[PDB]
């Protein structure tokens, strides 16, 4: 319970590991971490109503931003990096997601679950937005499933030609993300799948802006990240995907 | 059809083109079997072609050698990505029909100028500087290779203090230069509050500090400040320092630290509203 | 047909990272699956396997996609073809001379990144590539890991950014540097590093490539990678030249 237990781990990665470069097992989340970068590749979780639900014995003001140890000096990323970056320390496991105790959600303030993110209009918004949810998907479903990570989309240019570029903040050159995604998958009181998967771009988005609207098929996701999510499962074997029905 | 990769006399240049941008560029995932074949096909009926044109008698040399001179540039450009064994030794052969029929000008002016002789490191990925130029294939006829001569040749006193003290270095040690900071903040601003009744100018380097010592712990950690500041606000009502305390800590919002001031905090945050209801107050936010 | 694996003789002095990993006849290599390029290739020459062989005819060669990469992630000769860059092999086709089969092998795109071609793949590069070849009269043994880097430059407003090319539908990276970390062992027992990074662009045929000799550990800090982690920096004898006192 209180340690990273290889029970959870098989739990939390039920359906499949989307990669596994430099993964790391913590409580109640698992963490692929980009050493290049310094931020994660991808977090899992495994959420349920009793793993989200408001504890009184979680106090999260008891919890601060620290550098990852198990993380070898090169690679990790400090304070110093965010201090004045005009970035937010963006969790990618977030607090709310572990309440089953205060370990669980002080271990998501390791920096390594970090990566920079625009604070109001993101972080603070409409990123906490499908945050949350995520978490009311337990009304719905009894296990929510979801795998977190960043990405680096290119863009085209004036000489027509397409280039990926990010900021890359700090003496520890921690890169910023272009967008974020989630892919999430619950499982119903009968044994049906459903799939939702979103990408939103790590700029200041507009408080109106419904979630929905971020809606992106998977495999766009998979084909940007380098990574394939939920390989456990056939596709053709999910009820819905964002909301529409499979064949 | 299918297994037909015909090539027109008409315009050589378009027929060979469309082959290739349909058989061979396909942005659809293919065997690199049937690639390399559609290619080598293309290719096949291309080398005819130029034979044709160059040597068959039918039509004018005017027209037909510039037919030549357009489809051999463009198959040359392709086979150097493709596959440049087959061109390398049909090209020797060319060459030894051309000059054999003395069309030396065709030799001067399209073959060797135009460099349009076996692939290597100047054209192809499929060779680099170690492999053996081909010098040789345009030695003749007082020819020499183009690239022969190339080849030859190869308040402000708090921010001093954290300007100055504030490298891998554990979390601990770090937490407690800061606290070492942020404390020191603290107990001066109880000074210059709470020596005797405060003066206006003291009342302004109160106020000038608590803002910059709250927006640093809104990133270090605003743990302490959120207990802290309560606690100066009570004292502030105690001692009837309403002036502070409404121009000061409620005008320019200096309560507890928020998802307005931090990243410790978002959304789904409460807001600290009730912080500043007192003494007939509201907080400035909303 | 020795006993041990091949990749585990390779691999003697650890692995820069674990994503990905796949074993050749002989080199071995860890794709990045984001970028439709390698993270690193590994490769452990000797002056045999690395000399001239009557019975391996590189011309016979042919660049081909990777099926046991996913579809997604695949790199293609469409992504490459008139790019303005060349199939650029991380594991050159020079330093597998053993047997045909292990040449082919290193014509798999999954083996490639976009290398600039005059004036790098097809020069500096090769100049590099042959020298470390050329280590293996001086050396026994010579393990090498190359691999790409995508750095940043600093611009006007005195940010860093990193920037890079993507190329083909496919959007395969064009990487802004490539490494090579390369460690001899002696008749002695000693071991000898050698580190460099060199510029994905055009390099004058007069540089010479002891110009983009760079500590180790840079390379490392800038590749998110170790390289020999099973050698102590203080056991090794000299680091790019220099002796390790
Ligand atoms: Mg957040
Ligand atoms: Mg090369």
């Amino acid at each position: 319970s209180l340690t990273a237990t290889p029970s959870r781990i098989g739990q939390i990665m039920k359906y499949g590991f989307p990669g596994l470069d430099h993964v790391r097992s913590h409580s109640d989340y698992v963490l692929s971490y980009d050493r290049r970068n310094r931020v994660p590749h991808w977090v899992f979780e495994h959420l349920t109503a009793e793993s989200v639900a408001k504890n009184d014995a979680v106090d999260r003001s008891k919890c601060d931003f620290k550098q990852d140890e198990s993380i070898h000096p090169f690679f990790r990323s400090q304070n110093t990096d965010y201090r004045r970056s005009g970035y937010d320390r963006g969790h990618m496991a977030a607090a709310g997601n572990h309440r089953l105790h205060q370990k669980h959600c002080d271990e998501t303030f390791y920096l390594s679950n970090m990566a920079p993110q625009v604070g109001q209009g993101f972080n603070r918004d409409a990123w906490n937005t499908l945050e949350a949810h995520v978490r009311r998907l337990t009304k719905t479903y009894s296990n929510v499933y979801v795998c977190t990570g960043p990405l680096y989309l290119p863009h085209k240019e004036d000489d027509g030609k397409s280039y990926v570029k990010y900021e890359v903040i700090g003496a520890n050159t921690v890169a910023v993300p272009t967008h974020f995604y989630k892919v999430i998958v619950g499982e119903s009181a009968d044994h049906k799948l459903h799939m939702e998967s979103y990408v939103m771009p790590n700029q200041v988005i507009s408080n109106d802006t419904p979630i929905s609207v971020f809606q992106v098929p998977p495999e766009s996701v998979e084909r940007s990240a380098g990574l394939l999510f939920f390989d456990q499962i056939n596709r053709k074997q999910l009820t819905t995907i964002n909301g529409k029905k499979v064949a | 059809a299918q297994n037909d990769y015909t090539i027109g006399l008409v315009d050589p240049v378009k027929d060979y083109q469309k082959l290739i941008e349909t058989r061979v560029q396909v942005d659809e995932i293919v065997d690199d079997d049937v690639t390399k074949e559609n290619f080598d096909r293309t290719a096949a009926a291309a080398r005819d072609v130029i034979w044709r044109l160059l040597f068959d008698e039918a039509g004018t040399s005017q027209s037909n050698t510039e037919k030549a001179s357009q489809l051999l540039e463009e198959y040359r450009g392709d086979a150097c990505f493709y596959d440049p064994t087959p061109y390398n030794e049909w090209i020797v052969k060319l060459r030894d029909e051309v000059l054999k029929k003395e069309l030396l000008d065709f030799w001067r002016d399209v073959l060797v100028k135009k460099q349009l002789g076996p692939c290597w490191s100047r054209d192809s990925d499929l060779f680099d500087s170690d492999d053996t130029p081909p010098l040789e294939f345009y030695a003749h006829a007082g020819c020499t290779a183009p690239f022969a001569a190339s080849l030859k040749v190869r308040l402000e006193e708090y921010r001093t203090l954290m300007k100055r003290f504030v490298i891998i270095v554990p979390d601990s040690v770090h937490q407690a230069s800061v606290k070492k900071i942020a404390a020191a903040a603290r107990e001066i601003i109880w000074k210059l509050l709470f020596d005797g009744t405060p003066s206006a100018e003291d009342q302004n380097k109160a106020a000038e500090l608590l803002q910059e010592y709250k927006g640093d712990a809104g990133f270090y950690g605003p743990d302490d400040y959120n207990s802290w500041i309560f606690n100066l606000r009570d004292e502030v009502l105690t001692k009837e320092l309403l002036d502070f305390w409404r121009d000061k800590m409620v005008k320019m919002e200096l309560g507890p630290s928020c998802a307005r001031d931090s990243d410790y905090y978002d959304n789904e945050d409460p807001l600290p509203f009730e912080f500043y209801e007192k003494a007939g107050c509201k907080a400035p936010f909303e």
